[PDB]
């Protein structure tokens, strides 16, 4: 080392600049942090978007069907739509502690 | 650090308020 | 006689002959604009609009952007601001009071 | 607009099956339109559609 003190920094600082320029280069070095970030919000994404589906019932539009039908059959309608919803959100969790 | 602001800006974080609106937020990370 | 109902996303032109109410701003009502039973402040914006309808959608695939059937005005809906609770607290026998 | 409570009042209806929606709910809902599909059937066959 106390023979080459020198040539070490110099090597050293021209490191720390090919590094500075290979993160400023492209968005895809930096990739497993991206995949994490990406993966999370997607599946959240997903979980979100499982909204829109009547999964069987009369809509999606919960308000909707509690004005549509009267509470003897709105237990059934919405006995099926809350099951769906449920399985979703428990697949959702499930995938999150996997995660 | 220098390195730091490169890496933070290019990082793109995510609609956003609107999942809010359906219970499902984000909670502050801690530190 | 059928009486055949396609109950759906579109100009409302039949319906029951209850009593309508001017509208209210900043103040989350239950309010119910021709099936659309949602929840929520009322506002306004700039953006573009159907010259006819009367739904606004958005990702999280629910009404958002309404026109009133009486006056065609553009009205935001932004349900009542509403977050979680987190009763910060120490242990029972250290105290009672809580944040 | 449709007085559809009153509709719904008068006793000589005999078979009043909605399957659509409940009855005394067909006040509140705005209908986008509307088919009035109108016949005459059999006694026996009244069920059957
Ligand atoms: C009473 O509260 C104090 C608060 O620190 C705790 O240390 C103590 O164990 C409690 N007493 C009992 C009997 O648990």
């Amino acid at each position: 080392l106390y023979e080459n003190q020198k040539l070490i920094a110099n090597q050293f600082n021209s490191a720390i600049g090919k590094i500075q320029d290979s993160l400023s280069s492209t968005a895809s070095a930096l990739g497993k942090l991206q995949d994490v970030v990406n993966q999370n919000a997607q599946a959240l994404n997903t979980l979100v978007k499982q909204l829109s589906s009547n999964f069987g019932a009369i809509s999606s539009v919960l308000n909707d069907i509690l004005s549509r039908l009267d509470p003897p059959e709105a237990e059934v309608q919405i006995d099926r739509l809350i099951t769906g919803r449920l399985q979703s959100l428990q697949t959702y969790v499930t995938q999150q502690l996997i995660r | 650090s220098f390195i730091e602001d490169l890496l933070f800006n290019k990082v793109t974080l995510a609609l956003i308020c609107a999942q809010k609106f359906n219970g499902l937020t984000v909670l502050p990370p801690l530190l | 006689v059928v009486l055949s109902f396609e109950l759906l996303h579109a100009p409302a032109t039949v319906c029951g002959p209850k009593k309508s109410t001017n509208l209210v701003k900043n103040k989350c009502v239950n309010f119910n604009f021709n099936g659309l039973t949602g929840t929520g402040v009322l506002t306004e914006s700039n953006k573009k609009f159907l010259p006819f309808q009367q739904f606004g959608r958005d990702i999280a695939d629910t009404t958002d952007a309404v026109r009133d059937p009486q006056t065609l005005e553009i009205l935001d809906i932004t349900p009542c601001s509403f977050g979680g609770v987190s009763v910060i607290t120490p242990g029972t026998n250290t105290s009672n009071q809580v944040a | 607009v449709a007085d559809y409570s009153v509709l719904y009042n008068s006793a000589s209806f005999s078979t009043f099956k909605c399957y659509g929606v409940s009855p005394t709910k067909l006040n509140d809902l705005c209908f986008t339109n509307v088919y009035a599909d109108s016949f005459v059937i059999r006694g026996d066959e009244v069920r059957q559609i």
